[PDB]
């Protein structure tokens, strides 16, 4: 019921316009509303579940006014293994047809007013704090 | 780039050997045809007329909008000396180079020639049969071996004493091999007419003691003629240049009588696609050529794996591009052979993409982009991951008596340029190895 509700929130309610789905939410939820997606992890090199996530966006309501295009963005650390599984587990969307397009920089990042994990004091708290994460009568008595 | 090449190595030559280079009219009516438009109209008025015309009567003619090409004409005949400057009476005369007037005067009018253009011995061959099929078999070994293609038939040590010898095709015992440079892919990238005067113009400054002349007397004498036809048999030096010349498949010889090919009329002036491919997301390459040298050029950045008749099928990646960068070839080189040999259908699709853009937002130009970005994107990535490592020779330099001298010698690699990075907490920096015994000259002085 919990998700059931948050999924109709998430359609319907104007002020909560995104959520945090997870592996659950992976396949056979119907999203009309959904137009945007990201990814921050990933089932190692499974190429299924890069297609059906962005399978919740495929099917936008507003999918025919002019010049509307949904987005699928994918957050990978550089210099990581997560290079070697993700340029695997989209291996079946190239086939189908669709490209990825590599995004070293986001334009107008440092102007955000607040980003999190600014101060390196903040970045060292969270290091460690991830690294860290490894007689019946008697009845009165009591 | 072709005009100005030819006309480009014709001014560095001094100006005494510019005066005999003009007695044969064979090498004048060639010329001639390589000045600006401007330039060919002032000299045609001159050559019918024995006087002199001052300056202020050519700037008459052009007209105020035209008045800057009247700058790069002016200019372009003076560095080649054929029209001489003599001023007298107060007033900067202009006049035309005699031996260079008589010559063309002789060419247009039928005059005395001394056979510059040659003799006919009307003994014909056929052009489609032979003179195609031996120039182009014999251009095509040269390209093919500078390719780095396998092949059966090697060319003769001439040429490939003039290849190595230029920048085309470094080599080295050591690797004993021979492998295309940043230049060389940029050669095979010119059209035939400039790939053949790269050749050519490297074999004149590569001749030593033969005279530069008799060498241009004949690549500009060897324009006139026409093929498919003969011409009897000069010079001493024209007969061993005669034969160099036929191993670069420019003349064609049975074994007396020389015939010139389609290139040789090629050098003079100008004149589905063959070579056109298709990539697609998948960095996929399909080629619509039947030819082994653009198979062999594909090779280079391009991991073949099947072939027909009529087109080449392959794919892009990281192993190839990286073997081909590794050879110095620039991946902004690759992207123009890739978009310069686009098939029609990715340039149709790409006007639409562009057509689209336009309809929604005319405000905004795109540009015209015929393939896909994301493969221009992860070639110069890859090429971003050769350039991952940034190591220098050199020298650091430390432990210093005072903050002065510090500044002082650090300062002094600035000036120079040789230096390469420094802190001034440590009161240390780096300088080149190319400047390391400058600044030792001048930290003792
Ligand atoms: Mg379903």
């Amino acid at each position: 019921q919990e998700r059931m509700n948050i999924l109709q929130n998430f359609q319907y309610n104007d002020q909560i316009n995104t959520i945090f789905l997870s592996k659950v939410g992976d396949t056979s939820i119907d999203l009309p509303e959904a137009t945007c997606l990201i990814q921050i992890s990933s089932h190692y090199g499974s190429r299924r579940q890069e297609a059906q996530r962005l399978g919740r966006i495929l099917r936008a309501k507003r999918r025919n006014d002019e010049g509307f295009n949904a987005f699928f963005y994918s957050l990978v650390s550089k210099d990581t293994q997560e290079m070697y599984y993700s340029t695997k587990r989209q291996a079946f969307l190239v086939d189908q047809g669709y490209a990825f397009k590599v995004i070293t920089h986001l334009h107008g990042m440092e102007n955000i007013p607040n980003l999190a994990y600014a101060s390196p004091r903040e970045r060292r708290e969270l290091l460690q704090e991830v690294l860290l994460k490894n007689h019946p009568l008697i009845r009165k008595m009591y | 780039s072709l005009k100005h090449s030819v006309t480009q190595y014709l001014e560095e030559i001094p100006q005494q050997v510019q005066n005999r280079l003009y007695t044969s009219p064979a090498t004048c009516l060639a010329i001639y045809r390589i000045l600006p438009p401007l330039a060919k109209f002032f000299i045609m008025a001159m050559v019918f007329n024995e006087n002199e015309v001052p300056l202020l009567d050519l700037d008459k003619w052009v007209n105020s909008n035209g008045k800057l090409q009247f700058q790069n004409a002016i200019k372009s005949m003076k560095s080649l000396h054929l029209l001489i400057p003599n001023k007298s009476s107060g007033t900067l005369m202009i006049n035309l180079n005699p031996t260079f007037k008589i010559s063309l005067r002789n060419a247009l009018t039928g005059g005395e020639v001394q056979n510059s253009f040659g003799v006919v011995v009307e003994e014909n061959v056929v052009s489609l049969d032979l003179l195609d099929e031996y120039s182009a078999n014999k251009w095509e070994t040269i390209l093919h071996f500078m390719v780095g293609t396998p092949l059966a038939k090697i060319p003769s040590e001439k040429v490939l004493n003039l290849l190595k010898h230029s920048k085309l095709m470094e080599e080295v015992n050591s690797t004993g091999e021979f492998k295309i440079t940043n230049e060389g892919f940029q050669f095979l990238l010119q059209e035939i007419n400039s790939q053949l005067w790269t050749l050519l113009l490297q074999y004149l400054k590569m001749i030593e003691t033969m005279d530069l002349v008799d060498v241009l007397h004949f690549i500009f004498m060897l324009g006139a003629l026409e093929v498919g036809k003969a011409y009897k048999i000069l010079s001493e030096t024209q007969r061993i240049m005669l034969q160099d010349m036929r191993d670069y498949g420019l003349v064609f010889q049975k074994h007396s009588i020389f015939y010139p090919t389609k290139l040789a009329l090629m050098l003079t002036s100008d004149t589905i696609p063959d070579g056109s491919l298709i990539v697609e997301t998948n960095f996929k390459i399909y080629s619509y050529s039947n030819s082994p040298l653009q198979i062999a050029v594909l090779s280079l950045f391009v991991h073949l794996k099947a072939r027909f008749v009529n087109m080449v099928l392959g794919q892009i990646t990281r192993e190839s591009i990286r073997r081909a960068l590794t050879n110095g070839i620039t991946a902004d080189q690759i992207i123009a052979y890739l978009e310069t040999h686009a098939h029609p259908q990715m340039r149709r699709l790409a006007e639409e993409k562009l057509e689209k853009k336009l309809e929604l937002d005319p405000n905004c130009k795109e540009p015209l982009q015929v393939l896909p970005p994301t493969v221009v994107d992860q070639i110069r990535l890859w090429q971003l991951e050769l350039d991952r490592v940034i190591t220098y020779e050199g020298s650091l330099y430390s432990d210093f008596e005072t903050s002065q001298e510090y500044n002082l010698l650090s300062k002094y690699a600035q000036d120079i340029g040789v230096l390469l990075w420094k802190d001034d907490k440590k009161k240390k920096f780096f300088i080149s190895k190319e400047g390391n015994s400058q600044v030792l000259d001048f930290a003792k002085r």
